[PDB]
């Protein structure tokens, strides 16, 4: 099956640049179109650029001509994005996608995204404390729990809990921007009132532009 | 359900040949195909048409001389032939469900064959409405004109929080393999249309139509879908700040409003009977692909020494799902 997986978002200086990489499994790049589509935060899909890997033959945004270039190795089945000459209006995730059907063209299979923000601000780690369940923290046999995942730049932290074993009830807030110009955000489950006490809880807190995995456990109070 | 293929027989290249495809069971809803196969290799796709015949698809090698019709009254789907090579020699099967896979295609159902022997002796998308809310079950409706004529290069996208877009519908009217069969597109010159007839708690998203009929492939402001439910009260939570936070200059101390609906709560922090405002930030999550419900958290970020000074620490929630406040606090210091 089919599998298209992005590498090397992050934050990137004004001016500076950065190459995303896109790689195929489960079919040849020579075979179809492979595309970059990007999304500002809270804004629509825009078509960023496209390649035929087996000729070469490129094709790019007004928006991103001059400035961007996309290119294959088909030897590694992989295609690029290299970023230049980066803008503002540039942060956006970066999806990449490819052309498949048979007499028709569909972007059938995409990539995971990849968030590239354009600053000149520094990369920090978070500060991850515990949301500890209290009796203040329970209503008719339902346990709130949670992580405090503060003071990050860039975005994003993504929270996972006891490994990936507990996604249910689980609820990762949107980061929100603080007066320091830092993100925090905050990542609760709730469990039932009989786990307490009997199960162990953590959350996986992993801060990729800084290279960041703290995996802090929320005990009671 | 049975298809029964009728037509099939020995021509000379260059000829003519239409096969009849009688499906019997309805059929007016799928999209009808032809596929075709050679003996001791694999069987591949020939044609489509979708359930209204809005539009259809013909492998690269039949383009031009294959047409593929449909009578959604008299439950059959033809393949007029013309210009017959040699290579279009093979048995050819009727498929009812026809679906791109991303490898080939897949039906649901399938003809038993009637062999044919050749003897050689910048666009925009303007998307409607751009926020849609309904209930559960209620036929929605998203409309995208395009600026020019684009045919058929219209494709339907589902994206959710967090996640890709995912491929809908192709080709306007066309169903992906895997997509609930509530989803239907419509096409009419510029006009595509998108139906979602059942809407359900898992159709939350914003959706887009896009063109790639033309450089640059063009997308539509996208349809964000609310799906409604009963109104739902918050379990409210009350969270104080942990010693390690408390070790640095901060305390952070969070409400936790867990799903609820609709999305409008209010939250006031009090801090010994004190009112608090412009210290405490907000955050609401995106609502569930299950249950509907929205959740929201309040942190109110006050110094190490600040939190020092004062004991009660309330959070106080107003909701529909309430006749009256919650309040839910704690006291520093108390265990």
């Amino acid at each position: 099956e089919v599998q298209l997986v992005e590498s090397g978002g992050g934050l990137v200086q004004p001016g500076g640049s950065l190459r995303l990489s896109c790689a195929a499994s489960g079919f040849n790049i020579k075979d179809t179109y492979i595309h970059w589509v990007r999304q500002a935060p809270g804004k629509g899909l825009e078509w960023v650029a496209r390649i035929y890997p087996t000729n070469g033959y490129t094709r790019y945004a007004d928006s991103v001509k001059g400035r961007f270039t996309i290119s294959a190795d088909t030897s590694k089945n992989t295609a690029y994005l290299q970023m230049n000459s980066l803008r503002a209006e540039d942060t956006a995730v970066y999806y990449c996608s490819r052309w498949g059907g048979d007499g028709f063209y569909a972007m059938d299979y995409w990539g995971q995204g990849t968030l590239v923000t354009v600053s000149s601000a520094s990369t920090k780690g978070p500060s991850v404390f515990p949301l500890a369940p209290s009796s203040k923290s329970t209503s008719g046999g339902t346990a709130a729990l949670g992580c405090l995942v503060k003071d990050y730049f860039p975005e994003p932290v993504t929270v996972s809990w006891n490994s990936g074993a507990l996604t249910s009830g689980v609820h990762t807030f949107p980061a929100v921007l603080q007066s320091s110009g830092l993100y925090s955000l905050s990542s609760v489950v709730t469990v039932p009132s009989s786990s307490l006490g009997t199960q162990t809880y953590i959350c996986n807190v992993n801060h990729k532009p800084s290279n960041t995995k703290v995996d802090k456990r929320v005990e009671p109070k | 359900v049975q298809l029964v293929e009728s037509g099939g027989g020995l021509v000379q290249a260059g000829d003519s040949l239409t096969l009849s495809c009688a499906a019997s069971g309805t059929f007016s809803s799928v999209a009808m195909g032809w596929f075709r196969q050679a003996p001791g290799k694999e069987r591949k796709f020939v044609a489509n048409i979708s359930w209204n015949g809005d539009s259809t698809y013909y492998t690269d090698s039949v383009k031009g001389r294959f047409t593929i019709s449909r009578d959604n009254a008299k439950n059959t789907v033809y393949l007029q032939m013309s210009s017959l090579k040699p290579e279009d020699t093979a048995v050819y099967y009727c498929a009812a469900d026809v679906r791109w896979t991303g490898d080939g295609h897949r039906a649901d159902y399938w003809g038993q064959g009637t062999q044919v022997t050749v003897s050689s002796g910048d666009i925009q998308m303007t998307q409607s409405p751009s926020s849609l809310s309904a209930s559960v079950g209620d036929r929605v409706t998203i409309t995208c004109r395009a600026s020019q004529d684009v045919n058929t290069a219209v494709a339907w996208y589902q994206q959710k929080p967090g996640k890709a877009p995912k491929l809908l519908i192709y080709s306007a009217s066309f169903l992906y393999s895997g997509v609930p069969s509530r989803f239907s597109g419509s096409r009419s010159g510029t006009d595509f249309t998108l139906t979602i007839s059942s809407l359900q708690p898992e159709d939350f998203a914003t959706y887009y139509c896009q063109q790639h009929y033309t450089t640059p492939p063009t997308f539509g402001q996208g349809t964000k879908v609310e799906i409604k439910r009963t109104v739902a009260a918050p379990s409210v939570f009350i969270f104080p700040p942990s010693d390690e936070q408390l070790k640095s200059g901060t305390a952070s101390v969070v409400c936790l409003l867990n799903n609820f609906y609709p999305r409008e709560a209010k939250v006031q922090w009090k801090v010994d009977n004190a009112l608090q405002s412009g210290n405490s930030q907000e955050s609401v999550t995106e609502q569930d692909s299950k249950d509907s419900t929205y959740s929201l958290s309040s942190t109110l970020t006050l110094s190490k020494a600040d939190y020092e000074k004062h004991k009660v620490y309330a959070c106080e929630v107003t909701h529909q799902g309430l006749s009256s406040p919650v309040t839910k606090s704690f006291n520093r210091g108390e265990c």
